[PDB]
């Protein structure tokens, strides 16, 4: 019926990925579920989970993350999202250090932090021709 | 009628100036966006947060004031053209009486003088004014596409 | 402790009247900004967010229905009271063809008494275009005392409905199981409401309207016509007009229904005296409708081992192409008020438009076909109501999808399968809309540019490249041949619009064959294109209300939200509400074109006067056929030409129409301030205004905030609709009353 | 007359737009300020609320009363 | 790709991180506030510009600021 | 300044700049913005409180 | 006279307007019967038209070439009843309204729930303040002197 046994029991929708997620990048979300719960696809309609390993492919990181946020309502937490380039170039994305970004984990450095409030930003006229 | 239309012109000038001056002075920031200078002259918005920030940039002030400039110039040109049409035709009493109320304008300037233009081509023939009727309809169409 | 109702659920107290926003969890804390005031009215009837129980929402809806029906009854009572006291109905009865119906007199203040027109019959007032006079005449009402008593009954009924709403919210509120008896509700609404209403109205027509109107058409003055109750107590006053009542009800119970052919006819056409439908035909129609609806009411299983279960019917309608089919639809329509509202509002608006068509097509009231203002107003009003109700049905379908749609309960059913291929539907509907618009409108523009270039033989006209609506003409031919061939018991076609003779009452045309040419082809395809685009906007709103490729979690943002942000290139108006906003705009466009087509076509090719020798002269003179094929033609020969009466109404009794014309223009232009601008500019301007107020120590404690983005859009669309519809209203009314 | 008046309106709107652009990207408060006190141009941003409020008052005054007289005549 | 900056007015309430639809923001250790945490933007290449992050910011004029910049198929939210 | 004190906000990028608020608590730790001030007027986001630095608040007499 | 206008009492076009309006009203009156309410209403219209024209004629009103009263609002007291006296009347009434509104705002602004008292008006206090606005010119030039009318620097300002 389906290419892989771990795919959710989805009947296919004309809202899945397109030619872009065959030559630029595609995103895969994996998770393990205790029950074959019925959930709503980020793209189309209702799909059925597998009582075990579940693997879904999407065209955007936002679609995978919306599916994962929906999974949290099913008490599912072990979901992990990967980015796949045109060949099998798998990169773990969402649980980047194994801890969700909302929980503080040691080993993270601040990126994009300014040691002042908004009012300390430089005047644009002094940022001309650089 | 000249008194009332001059006051309408003054209102148009003051409102266009209000929009433009508000956009110029509030360009560097306001209470809704105290760092607007960091986003440049033209940016879409600052998002739906803080109640909604549609048309918050200084470019949007120009964009809104263009409508008021067009309206004010339309009032000025309507006044000039109707006054001079009555002067040239000789019925200056038509302007002096009907220019004091809006229906006077709508009936005696637009509806009255639009008759030669719309009959630039009819199911019976056409005149050298046919191109002007086509341009009339073309302008209406472009106006409504702008409305889109 | 009844099994259907709960006794004394809510205490009747004024305490909550003094606490605005008590219904909402967020608004109950009190206002802090002016946004609270607007949120108070925007959430007043959103009972879904006020309670978490379907039972409470259902009870609130039931009482709100009672309040609405009380309001409607009060409105009807007011109409009847105005007919009784401030009308020339008695004078109009004696001269229907020469007296204009008026039922509202205007007080003499600030010079407004000029609005009291010369409606005739020694009366001054505003001419009435709602057709109440014709309806009352069709009801057999021949005196203003009867109108007064109907108004009193309407007041009593309105009080009764108010009391019913109070009773069923505060004293005995029905339970959820009572509301969910859709089988019982359908049985009752089909048999009792519809069928028994048709039966009661057939009885009234047969015993009151049939004799009184027959006497009126015979020339008997209303004063010497017997009182309506005398037609019941005396079987001889009605047996003279219809000599079949002498047999009593014996032919009915002996199945000899042929004896009642005197007053239960099947004639078709129109009454030559009044120009309306034969009231015998109307009574027979209502009788047949009553029998059909009573029969249809015995369909669903309610309390015995008899009837159908809607769940079993739906679940059995599967198919190879539709998966589970209608499984779960019964649960959807018995647990979601929004789905029921969507279906009911869509079908209700469609029914209103169908009513509008059948009204002028077959005038059902005496002396209403020759009252052109009444016909035009009735058609335009009913089409407008239909369009609004259809947009509302689409809106509530989207609301159901956002809020009450459960993905688990709708696995592989029709709703699921529709969402699964929404792309295909929307893309093909987009292609159809582009095809229809390109063709219809570009044929219009091609005609315009060929005429402007002096090439009259290159147009899409009748004397040029001709697009004959052959399919519609075939149907017209089939109907005019129906009496005697396919409807062998008919004496005349259903409507003279399909063909036949010119029907004139008092030298004024009532109905006449509506010829269809290349001009009607183009305007009909314009109608199809506009309807398709409106359907596209609304269906895109409904289908993409939960998720999309842009926002995969659009359902988590709710039905009503302005955007998701400036990202993704800009995510304005992605809601489903913002689709009911654009669809409202396009419905306005479509309905405006429809009513323009109706007005011009009727004035140019149906309405007019008939000379004694049989020569037909129309209001405009047949300019629709050759000048409605170009946009310049519509601008000049219709808008500019028929706007003459509106602009020249100053100083006359129609001056109010010119004033409303100007005011509606003003309101429509006012709308564009809200439609074109954005919230940030107005908030920053309010900042400086607040600075001035603070400088003068007069800044309000309730902080003034600019209208929210969604409210700005709502204000813009409401003002746009009001201005456009009011402009068309004043234009139509002044034009059709003057001529 | 129509051509020149439309060009005039365009030029005025452009002047104000470029003033706004100057405020956004070319204005330097340090140059227009000497020891806390502000020069003639920098002071336009101090009573900016007064300027905008009074422009709003004049616009509302003229609009209200011109429309009132016109509608009264209507 | 858009630019996201975090300012020391951060109170570490995590509402920005749990509102990001594309996993751009994360909470990192800090010593400038009671919570001992500050938001970070290490994955701005996935930033879409929806500005949900600063709609959930409780600080006075924001501690996370999104500056829209060059566009990308990821930042434009293109599934195609 | 202390709990219950009235201060004037000196932060320019503030919805309560030049306005007076009530100090809820002044943190004694090494945080950057210890002063917590509560206001009667909600800002554009709906909040009515904010943390301010020691040099961004001026006590009212 | 002023601006080339002439008094309406000597304006022929003014009397022509009156005669035409009366003639139209009488022609309308001809199509009704006896002392029926329509005829009474039209007769009242004629009487009111005549009274209005007579009052405008004897009102120091200047009429142009169209026979309509023109308003002389340059400031001269001769035509002071056209603009100046209505101007004073409106200034009094509007100052009353603004003063009572400001007083109510400042009075309920010092209570526990200022915002509640703005959607639910304290009708006793509102009535107390509203009838006290007859002294608004005096109250305004007694609060401005004491410095209680204008705020100084607690007013908020944007970033630039
Ligand atoms: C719900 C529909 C409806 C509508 C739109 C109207 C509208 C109107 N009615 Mg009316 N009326 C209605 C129902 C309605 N009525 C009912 C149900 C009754 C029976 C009690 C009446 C009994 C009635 C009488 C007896 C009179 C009117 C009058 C009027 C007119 C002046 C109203 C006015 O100034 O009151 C102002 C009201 C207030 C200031 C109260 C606040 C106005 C056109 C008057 C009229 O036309 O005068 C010639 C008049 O004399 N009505
Ligand atoms: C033959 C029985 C009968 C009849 C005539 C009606 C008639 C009506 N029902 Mg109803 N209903 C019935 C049985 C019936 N129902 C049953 C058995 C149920 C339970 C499943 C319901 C549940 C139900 C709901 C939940 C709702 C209705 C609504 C309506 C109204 C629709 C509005 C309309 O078309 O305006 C036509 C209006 C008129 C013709 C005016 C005259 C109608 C009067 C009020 C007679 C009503 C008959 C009433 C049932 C008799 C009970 C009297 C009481 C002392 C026991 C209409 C008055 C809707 C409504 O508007 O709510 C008020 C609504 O929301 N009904
Ligand atoms: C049977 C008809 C019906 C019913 C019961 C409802 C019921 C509902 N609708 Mg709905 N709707 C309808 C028809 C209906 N609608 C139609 C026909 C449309 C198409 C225009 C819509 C479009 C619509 C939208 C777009 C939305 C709703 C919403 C709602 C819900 C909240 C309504 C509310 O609080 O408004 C309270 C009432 C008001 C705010 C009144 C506003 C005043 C109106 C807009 C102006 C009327 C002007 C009037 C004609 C007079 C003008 C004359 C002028 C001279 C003064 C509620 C469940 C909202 C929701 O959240 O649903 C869950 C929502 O977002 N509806
Ligand atoms: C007069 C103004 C105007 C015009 C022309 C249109 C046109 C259109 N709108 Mg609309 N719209 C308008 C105002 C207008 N709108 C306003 C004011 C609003 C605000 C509410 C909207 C809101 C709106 C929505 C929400 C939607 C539309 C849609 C559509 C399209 C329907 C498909 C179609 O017919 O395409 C065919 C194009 C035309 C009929 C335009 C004229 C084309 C000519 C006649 C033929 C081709 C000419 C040729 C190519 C010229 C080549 C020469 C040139 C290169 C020099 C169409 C492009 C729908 C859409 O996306 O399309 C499916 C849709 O969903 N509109
Ligand atoms: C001599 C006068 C002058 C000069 C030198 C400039 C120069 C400049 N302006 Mg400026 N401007 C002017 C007048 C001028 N403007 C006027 C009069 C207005 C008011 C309308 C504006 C409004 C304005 C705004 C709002 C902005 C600028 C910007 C700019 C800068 C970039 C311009 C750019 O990207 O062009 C881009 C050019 C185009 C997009 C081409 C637009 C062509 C239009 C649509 C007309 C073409 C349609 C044509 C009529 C077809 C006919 C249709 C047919 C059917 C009849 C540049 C420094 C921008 C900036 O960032 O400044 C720093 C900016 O945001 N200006
Ligand atoms: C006919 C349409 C129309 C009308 C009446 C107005 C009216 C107004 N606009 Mg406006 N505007 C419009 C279309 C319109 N706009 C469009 C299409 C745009 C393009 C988006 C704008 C863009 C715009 C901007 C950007 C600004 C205005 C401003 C104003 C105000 C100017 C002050 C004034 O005249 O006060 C008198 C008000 C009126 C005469 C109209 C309302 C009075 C009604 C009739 C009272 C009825 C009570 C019952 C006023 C409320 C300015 C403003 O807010 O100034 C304070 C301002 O900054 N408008
Ligand atoms: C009643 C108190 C009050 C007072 C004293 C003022 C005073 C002022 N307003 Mg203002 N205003 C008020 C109410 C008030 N406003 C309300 C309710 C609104 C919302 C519509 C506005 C909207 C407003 C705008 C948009 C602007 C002003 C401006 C101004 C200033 C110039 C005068 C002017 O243009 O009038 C403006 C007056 C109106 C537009 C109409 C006000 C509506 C009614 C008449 C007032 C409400 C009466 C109130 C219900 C009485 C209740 C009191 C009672 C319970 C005791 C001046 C400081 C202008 C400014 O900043 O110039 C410096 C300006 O641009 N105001
Ligand atoms: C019209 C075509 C039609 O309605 O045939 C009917 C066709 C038959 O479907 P089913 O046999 O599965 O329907 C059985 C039950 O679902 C009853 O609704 O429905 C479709 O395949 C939908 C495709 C629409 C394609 C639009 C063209
Ligand atoms: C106009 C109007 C009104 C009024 C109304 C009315 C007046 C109504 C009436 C109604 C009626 C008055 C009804 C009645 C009905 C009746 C019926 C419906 C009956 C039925 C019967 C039956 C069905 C029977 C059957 C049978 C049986 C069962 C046994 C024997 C045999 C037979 C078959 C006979 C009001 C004021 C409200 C409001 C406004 C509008
Ligand atoms: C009466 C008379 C006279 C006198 C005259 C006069 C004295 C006039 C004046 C006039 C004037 C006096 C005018 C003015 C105007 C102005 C304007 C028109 C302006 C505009 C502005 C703007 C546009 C601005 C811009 C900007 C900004 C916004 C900021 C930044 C910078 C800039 C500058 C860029 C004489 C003795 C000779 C003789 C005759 C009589
Ligand atoms: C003017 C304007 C405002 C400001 C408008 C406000 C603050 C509305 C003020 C309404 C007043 C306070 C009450 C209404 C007063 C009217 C006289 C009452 C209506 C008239 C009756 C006859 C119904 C916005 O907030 C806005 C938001 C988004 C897009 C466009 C706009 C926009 O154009
Ligand atoms: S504010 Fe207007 S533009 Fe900015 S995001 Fe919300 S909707 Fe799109
Ligand atoms: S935009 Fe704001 S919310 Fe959307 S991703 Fe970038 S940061 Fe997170």
């Amino acid at each position: 019926k389906l290419k892989q046994s771990d795919f959710p029991k989805f009947e296919g929708s004309t809202g899945g990925w397109l030619s872009a997620a065959k030559n630029e990048e595609k995103y895969v979300i994996i998770w393990t579920s205790k029950d074959a719960s019925l959930f709503e696809m980020p793209t189309g309609g209702t799909a059925k989970m597998n009582a075990g390993n579940n693997v879904a492919y999407f065209a955007r990181k936002e679609q995978c993350l919306a599916l994962g946020s929906q999974l949290r309502g099913f008490k599912i937490t072990n979901y992990k999202i990967f980015r796949i380039y045109p060949p099998l170039d798998i990169t773990l994305l969402h649980p980047f250090d194994g801890v969700f970004p909302e929980k503080v984990n040691q080993g993270r450095s601040p990126v994009g932090k300014r040691d002042a409030s908004i009012g300390g930003n430089p005047n644009p006229a002094s940022l001309k021709f650089q | 009628g000249d008194f009332l239309v001059h006051h309408a012109i003054a209102l148009g000038l003051h409102t266009t100036t209000l929009i433009l001056v508000k956009g110029a002075l509030d360009a560097r920031g306001s209470k809704l966006m105290p760092d607007k200078k960091d986003f440049g002259y033209s940016f879409p918005c600052d998002g739906p947060g803080r109640g909604g920030t549609c048309d918050i940039s200084a470019w949007d002030a120009f964009y809104l004031a263009m409508f008021w400039m067009l309206n004010t110039i339309g009032w000025v040109t309507f006044y000039w053209h109707w006054k001079h049409l009555t002067l040239w035709q000789g019925n200056q009493v038509q302007f002096n009486e009907s220019s004091n109320y809006i229906m006077g304008w709508l009936r005696d300037y637009l509806w009255l003088n639009s008759s030669p233009l719309i009959n630039g081509y009819n199911p019976f023939g056409m005149n050298s004014l046919s191109v002007w009727a086509w341009m009339f309809l073309f302008g209406h169409l472009v106006w409504a596409t702008g409305f889109m | 402790k009844s099994t259907i109702v709960d006794f004394n659920p809510v205490e009747t107290s004024f305490e909550k009247w003094a606490k605005p926003g008590q219904f909402s969890r967020t608004l109950a804390k009190g206002p802090k900004t002016t946004t609270w005031i607007w949120n108070l009215h925007a959430d007043a009837h959103d009972f879904d967010i006020q309670t978490n129980s379907l039972q409470e929402v259902s009870r609130k809806i039931f009482s709100a229905h009672f309040g609405q029906l009380a309001v409607i009854f009060l409105w009807l009572s007011g109409m009847h009271f105005h007919g009784a006291y401030f009308s020339n109905y008695s004078a109009w009865l004696t001269n229907p063809t020469s007296t204009k119906p008026s039922a509202q007199i205007v007080w003499p203040i600030v010079g407004q008494e000029v609005l009291n027109a010369d409606v005739g019959g020694n009366f001054q007032g505003i001419q009435i275009t709602s057709g109440f006079f014709q309806l009352w005449r069709a009801e057999g009402i021949t005196s203003e005392v009867e109108l007064y008593w109907t108004a009193v009954g309407g007041l009593v009924a309105s009080f009764l409905m108010l009391f019913a709403g109070w009773f069923h919210y505060h004293k005995a509120a029905p339970k959820l199981e009572w509301f969910q008896n859709v089988e019982s509700m359908l049985n009752h609404h089909l048999a009792g409401l519809l069928g028994l209403g048709s039966l009661s109205w057939a009885g009234h027509q047969i015993h009151i309207a049939l004799p009184i109107n027959k006497l009126l058409d015979l020339g008997v003055s209303p004063e010497e016509i017997p009182l309506p109750y005398e037609f019941i107590l005396n079987r001889d006053l009605i047996a003279q007009l219809y000599p079949s009542f002498n047999k009593g009800l014996t032919p009915f119970f002996t199945l000899n229904w042929g004896e009642y052919s005197d007053f239960l006819t099947f004639k078709g056409g129109l009454n030559p005296v009044t120009g309306g439908l034969w009231l015998t035909d109307t009574a027979h129609h209502h009788l047949a409708i009553a029998v059909l609806f009573i029969v249809a009411g015995h369909m669903y299983k309610t309390n015995w081992f008899l009837g159908h279960s809607i769940k079993t019917i739906l679940e059995a309608h599967k198919g190879p192409f539709t998966g589970e089919g209608h499984k779960g639809l019964y649960e959807v329509l018995t647990t979601s008020w929004h789905a029921q509202l969507a279906i009911n509002l869509a079908l209700f608006g469609s029914l209103s438009i169908i009513v509008a068509h059948h009204m002028y097509a077959m005038p059902p009231y005496p002396y209403i076909a020759i009252d052109y203002p009444t016909q035009l107003s009735l058609f335009t009003h009913h089409v407008w109501i239909g369009g609004f109700c259809i947009v509302g049905g689409a809106a509530h379908g989207a609301i159901f999808f956002v809020r009450d749609y459960n993905a688990a309960n709708n696995y592989n059913n029709l709703i699921d399968r529709v969402i699964r291929h929404r792309d295909a539907i929307i893309s093909h509907l987009n292609w159809v809309c582009i095809f229809l618009g390109c063709h219809s409108f570009g044929l219009y523009v091609h005609n315009d540019t060929m005429r402007a270039l002096g090439r009259s033989q290159d147009l899409f006209s009748d004397n040029a490249i001709a697009l004959k609506p052959i399919f519609a003409q075939f149907i017209q031919n089939l109907h005019t041949l129906a009496p005697g061939s396919t409807a062998p018991n008919a004496l005349t076609t259903v409507s003279y619009a399909f063909g036949g003779d010119v029907i004139s009452v008092g030298s004024k045309i009532a109905m006449m064959p509506i010829s269809l040419g290349t001009a009607d082809f183009l305007v009909h395809h314009i109608h199809a294109f506009t309807i398709h685009v409106t359907v596209l906007i609304l269906l895109k709103g409904v289908l993409y209300s939960r998720n999309s490729r842009l926002i995969p979690d659009k359902a988590n943002l709710g039905f009503r939200f302005p955007c998701d942000g400036p990202g993704r290139g800009g995510t304005c108006q992605v809601s489903a509400w913002d689709h009911v906003f654009l669809g409202l705009f396009w419905m306005y466009n479509s309905i405006s074109i429809v009513i323009f087509h109706f007005s011009w076509k009727m004035q140019s090719d149906v309405w007019g006067t008939v000379s004694p020798t049989g020569a037909v002269s129309h209001i405009t003179g047949g300019n629709f056929a050759q000048s409605s094929i170009t946009i310049n033609g519509w601008l000049r020969d219709f808008l500019w030409s028929q706007a003459a009466q509106v602009v020249q109404s100053y100083g006359s009794s129609l001056s109010a129409y010119g004033l409303i014309f100007l005011g509606a223009h003003f309101i429509w232009a006012f709308s564009l301030m809200f439609l074109f601008s954005g919230r940030g500019y107005w908030q920053e301007l309010i900042e400086s205004i607040v600075w001035a107020h603070n400088k003068l120590k007069v800044a309000p404690s309730i902080q003034p905030r600019a209208l929210s983005i969604t409210q700005g859009r709502a204000v813009g669309v409401a003002h746009y609709l009001l201005g456009g519809i009011g402009t068309t209203w004043a234009f139509f009314l002044a034009r059709i009353i003057s001529v | 007359y129509t051509h020149h008046q439309y060009i005039a309106g365009f030029l005025m709107v452009g002047a104000f737009a470029h003033g706004a652009i100057f405020f956004v990207r070319d204005y330097d408060p340090a140059v227009n300020t000497r020891n806390g006190e502000k020069n003639v141009l920098a002071r336009m941003l101090e009573h900016k609320e007064a300027i905008i409020s009074h422009l709003s008052w004049v616009s509302l005054f003229l609009g209200f009363h011109t429309l009132g007289i016109y509608v009264h005549n209507d | 790709s858009h630019t996201v900056k975090i300012y020391d007015t951060c109170i570490g309430c995590t509402q920005c991180v749990r509102a990001c639809p594309t996993d751009v923001l994360e909470m990192v250790p800090w010593d400038g506030c009671k919570a001992g945490q500050i938001a970070s933007a290490p994955r701005t290449e996935d930033c879409v510009g929806c500005k949900r992050c600063e709609t959930a910011c409780p600080t006075d004029f924001l501690s996370v600021r999104v500056y829209l910049g060059g566009e990308t198929t990821r930042s434009l939210g293109l599934a195609y | 300044i202390q709990k219950g004190s009235t201060v004037r906000i000196l932060r320019k990028e503030s919805y309560w700049y030049n306005e007076s608020g009530t100090v809820v608590v002044v943190d004694q730790s090494k945080v950057r913005y210890p002063v917590l001030v509560r206001f009667t007027k909600v800002n554009y986001a709906g909040t009515n409180t904010n943390n301010f630095g020691l040099n961004e608040v001026e006590e009212v007499v | 006279d002023i601006g080339g206008l002439n008094p309406c009492k000597d304006s022929e076009v003014f009397q022509k307007r009156l005669a035409k309006t009366v003639k139209k009203l009488e022609n309308r009156l001809k199509k009704y019967e006896e002392g029926t309410p329509p005829q009474i209403a039209i007769q009242q219209q004629i009487t009111q038209t005549k009274q209005r024209f007579t009052r405008y004629a004897d009102s120091n009103l200047l009429c142009g070439n169209d026979g309509l009263p023109h308003l002389i609002t340059d400031g001269r007291w001769s035509h002071g009843s056209e603009f100046l006296l209505p101007s004073i009347l409106f200034l009094y009434i509007s100052g009353w309204i603004g003063w009572v509104g400001r007083k109510y705002i400042r009075t309920v602004g010092q209570t526990s729930n200022p915002t509640e008292k703005e959607i639910i008006i304290d009708v006793p206090l509102a009535i107390s303040i509203m009838t006290s606005g007859f002294l608004w010119p005096f109250a305004a030039w007694q609060e401005f002197l004491s410095g209680d009318l204008i705020a100084s620097d607690e007013t908020i300002t944007t970033s630039p």
